[PDB]
């Protein structure tokens, strides 16, 4: 059935002109569905019939429904769409289980052939234009056609206006549009509300809009992209992990992105073993033996996997809080509630080291994350209990370079507590031995030598094959911390040193820097000095 | 009325920038709004036929409890074509400054009908339960460039009568703003700025205190080879900005493997040498002048303790104004609103002494900033920034500024 609403105006991109591509020969028996097919739709006025006075063609298939029974008719529009404007975001974010209030009941409408219901703009129709060939008839779209383009963008908007008296009618009414389901939910008796799903349906039936009734209705749970809703729970799948005998690249790839998606929701899986089984993999089918650290790790894997997770829904009357964990060197789990060990959505996050951080930025930065999905989803940011004393962040960020900050927040001691691994001292140390370093190597060759010299006399030089300069330099101050005591001075003209001293990383991407970083967290004291390069110094 | 028709520099298309994530807080703030300018005429709903998109949110001003909506249109700024538009050189000389808020003005004049599709903009919905409300405005829009540009004629005429009765008045018109600067005490000033408001219903600075500060060296009764170390760092650094700074006699003195604590005695060599230092350094570089034609830079450097430290210059080391910025009381425990509030007092001085905003060099993450500068913003206009690593040399010179 046909609705009397507006029709969106649709053009094609500015310089370009409608599709016009060949129409494949097809069998007696793929034309005879096509044509009988073609002149039900014909009939019912979604489709009308052209003349040769449309230059544009669409090809049209055929193909059986589900297993070599029935004939369904499907329409290639790759090419028109190429021509069409483009419209306005179809779908800017989907609502997170996390982010939904619990309902008394849920009914959703399958608004299904609801494309097909909607006008196409007369003028775009045109190019609609496709062809039923003999094996030795024209038409044209007058409604939405399935696969084209502006299709769902239409469609929404629709939905849109339709709906717009019965919300504000029912203010007290839910409803959420997502491609041609329609999720309505409340919290009215069971039988106020059958009423008003019916009262809807005929608000949308008085448009044309064909709906089931209660006897072909769906109902909860609701499979959403992952999680089974509930009109008072949401609820996890347990994930399945097949036992395979025999394992492939491919495979062992899929299960490593099934697992990593699980840690989201099971903080405890781990992929490590499973994911050093693809070093040097020449081909995607190779098979991979099973390393036994690999089957302990899988193993351990599906126990945790074995029980099922369920949280609850937003509830608005209540604060949000946000706990956060580090588990390793830039591995830190959350995970937000209102009611404690009451969870609505946990998380966590890897960091790749990158060029030279610490914990507290990392901490910071996962406060940063966590601020921003929760205000996309909640509208608000939690409150954080946070593994960290207001004594380090203090100490930290009042002195850091990069202007930083985290909401309020609370400390909660669970260790493992994240502190400061060091602290360069503000100025030099009294009765301390000071080492003037050095270091330098042939750019070209990568030949160099790096060494000190102490006010105490003390002094060394080592030649190195296959170095840098930047690597000579560091070197030098790698050597100057193993040969000194628990205090010591150190004076360098190196620039990339100068990074050192203002940001104080307790991790790198450079192994080197990395060696440095654990001698200077043994050190008691450090002072480190910059001096110009290439003077009398 | 008749609308003037206004055009994109050619080639260019419409933005379609998407909207940031906002607060339950402010979307309810901005549902109201809307919903009122659309009874109004001010704004209509839009089809999805409309692809464009320019990010909203709203702020309160300091003194203000109610909501304000702001709209980002830097991106369509960008590629509104130019259009006679002046900028008093003396407004930087009055004793005080008052900056007026002639937003709403804008509403009064039709937008031409064909520009309107490319003021699309999007209130969003929390969790995506619902689809976007999109807008478009019919009357010229607040933050735009063209708004003040078309307004010109009607503005000129209002201000006329108090022009005429007060050319000791300065008066200057950057986008939402109005300037009104005079040397009169502040008796009479804030009742003719009074007066000045009355005059359009019908219908503080101090710019010069902004002086450039000179770089202090440090005095000491014994110096020692740290100290010199530091020094001297500081001033070969400095010669890039002052060639005539020499550092080889006290370069002489740290020649040997001396421990940092060591004291030395400065040579007659090295004293003069420093003494001929400060000396050059008491007053500002020659040869700096400013370049119309050319993009305005301004850097800050976080100092710590609450203390920043900017430069406004178009060329590196030829810098037009230098800085130091004390957090203001409130942010005691927060840097994106010292930062936020920095940033606009910066702008602010640009606007005055070069009608001009200049383009930020921010010592922050993206993600930081972008999640937070709207919390803390309180101007109707939106400067251009880029995100940076303070090099540490840069951060230990400007840190010796004079003080009071
Ligand atoms: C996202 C989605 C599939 C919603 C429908 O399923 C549920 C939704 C809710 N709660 C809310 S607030 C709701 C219901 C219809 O539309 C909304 C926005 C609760 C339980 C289920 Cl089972």
């Amino acid at each position: 059935p046909i609705s009397p609403i507006e029709t969106v105006p649709v053009k094609l991109k500015p310089g370009m002109d409608g599709p016009k591509v060949k129409q494949w020969p097809l069998t007696e028996e793929k034309i005879k569905a096509l044509v009988e097919i073609c002149t039900e739709m014909e009939k019912e006025g979604k489709i009308s019939k052209i003349g040769p006075e449309n230059p544009y063609n669409t090809p049209v298939f055929a193909i059986k429904k589900k297993d070599s029974t029935k004939w369904r008719k499907l329409v290639d529009f790759r090419e028109l769409n190429k021509r069409t404007q483009d419209f306005w975001e179809v779908q800017l974010g989907i609502p997170h289980p996390a982010g939904l209030k619990k309902k008394k009941s849920v009914t959703v409408l399958d608004v299904g052939d609801a494309y097909f219901s909607v006008p196409l703009d007369e003028d775009f129709r045109k190019y609609t234009a496709f062809t039923i060939p003999s094996i030795n008839i024209r038409y044209q779209y007058n409604v939405l056609p399935q696969g084209w383009k502006g299709s769902p963008a239409i469609f929404q908007s629709s939905m849109t206006k339709i709906l717009e008296p019965f919300r504000k009618q029912n203010p007290d009414i839910v409803i959420y549009q997502y491609m041609d389901d329609l999720y309505v939910g409340s919290d009215l008796e069971i039988g106020q509300h059958r009423t008003k799903i019916e009262e809807l349906r005929q608000h949308l039936l008085r448009w044309g809009l064909t709906t089931p009734d209660k006897k072909h209705q769906k109902e909860p749970p609701f499979l959403w992209m992952g999680y089974e809703l509930h009109p008072d729970k949401w609820t996890v799948q347990p994930i399945v992990l097949p036992e395979k005998d025999s394992w492939t690249v491919n495979d062992i790839q899929k299960l490593v992105g099934k697992l990593n998606w699980a840690s989201q929701i099971y903080p405890g899986i781990k992929v490590r073993q499973l994911c050093k089984l693809l070093r040097g993999t020449k081909a995607l089918t190779e098979v991979i033996p099973l390393t036994e650290e690999a089957e302990l790790e899988l193993a351990e894997n599906r126990e945790i996997l074995k029980e099922p997770v369920h949280g609850v829904y937003y509830d608005p009357s209540k604060d949000l809080i946000a706990e956060i964990q580090k588990q390793g060197q830039g591995q830190w789990t959350y995970q937000i509630y209102q009611e404690p060990f009451k969870n609505l959505k946990t998380g966590k996050y890897a960091r790749m080291r990158g060029a030279h951080t610490n914990d507290v930025k990392q901490l910071t930065e996962a406060v940063q994350k966590i601020t921003t999905e929760s205000i996309v989803i909640w509208g608000k940011t939690p409150k954080f209990k946070l593994p960290i004393q207001k004594e380090t962040w203090e100490t930290w960020w009042t002195e850091y370079w990069q202007a930083t900050w985290i909401p309020e927040w609370e400390f909660v001691n669970t260790p493992p507590l994240v502190k400061l691994w060091y602290q360069l001292e503000k100025e030099p140390i009294v009765g301390a031995e000071t080492f003037y370093v050095d270091g330098a190597a042939n750019r070209e060759t990568k030949l160099g030598k790096a060494g000190y010299v102490t006010n105490r006399g003390r002094q060394k030089v080592v030649t190195l094959t296959d170095t840098t300069n930047q690597k000579t330099e560091l070197q030098a101050i790698y050597l100057a911390l193993q040969d000194s005591g628990l205090e010591v001075n150190i004076v360098t003209d190196s620039q990339y040193a100068l990074g050192i001293i203002q940001a104080q990383p307790d991790q790198s991407e450079s192994e080197l820097v990395n060696q440095i970083i654990e001698q200077l967290i043994k050190k008691e004291k450090v002072y480190l000095a910059w001096v110009p390069a290439h003077k009398g110094i | 009325i008749e609308t003037v028709p206004v055009k994109l520099k050619p080639g260019m298309d419409g933005p379609k920038v998407k909207q940031w994530p906002l607060t339950e807080e402010k979307i309810k703030a901005l549902v109201e709004i809307c919903t009122e300018m659309e009874k109004e005429g001010k704004i209509s709903k839009i089809g999805p036929e409309n692809p464009y998109n320019t990010p909203v949110f709203a702020i309160k001003k300091k003194d203000s409890t109610k909501w304000r909506k702001l709209v980002d249109f830097r991106e369509l700024n960008k590629r509104t074509q130019d259009f006679g538009i002046p900028h008093p050189a003396g407004l930087k000389k009055k004793k005080s400054v008052t900056v007026l808020d002639v937003g709403d003005a804008y509403f009064s004049v039709p937008l031409d009908e064909d520009f309107r599709k490319y003021t699309a903009f999007t209130i969003p919905s929390i969790n995506n339960e619902t689809p976007g409300i999109r807008y478009q405005y019919n009357v010229l829009p607040q933050g735009w460039k063209g708004s003040p540009a078309i307004f010109q004629s009607s503005m000129t005429k209002i201000l006329e009568p108090f022009r005429k009765q007060n050319p000791d008045i300065v008066i200057y018109q950057y986008m939402d703003d109005l300037y009104v600067g005079s040397d009169l005490e502040i008796g009479q000033h804030r009742t003719k700025i009074e007066e000045l408001r009355q005059h359009l219903l019908r219908w503080e600075l101090h710019p010069d205190k902004w002086t450039v500060q000179p770089i202090v060296l440090p005095e000491k009764d014994s110096w020692t080879v740290n100290d010199i170390q530091k020094l001297v760092g500081k001033l070969n650094w400095a010669s890039q900005i002052y060639p005539g700074i020499k550092v080889r006699q006290l370069c002489k003195l740290l020649r040997g493997t001396k421990a940092l604590t060591e004291v030395i005695p400065l040579t007659e060599e090295a004293e003069l040498e420093l003494a001929e230092n400060r000396e050059i350094l008491k007053e500002p570089v020659h040869g700096v002048y400013y370049d119309p034609s050319k993009d305005l830079i301004a850097e800050i450097q976080k100092q710590g303790q609450g203390q920043w430290t900017y430069q406004i210059y178009q060329e590196p080391f030829k810098n037009l104004k230098t800085g130091k910025y004390a957090r203001m009381r409130g942010a005691h425990t927060n840097d994106v609103k010292q930062l936020t509030e920095a940033v606009q007092k910066i702008t602010t001085e640009s606007i005055v002494i070069w009608g001009k905003t200049p383009k930020f060099k921010l010592p922050i993450q993206k993600e930081t900033w972008e999640t937070w500068w709207t919390e803390y913003w309180q101007a109707t206009w939106i400067p251009e920034w880029e995100f940076v690593n303070t090099p540490p040399l840069v951060k230990l010179w400007y840190q010796l500024e004079k003080e009071p």
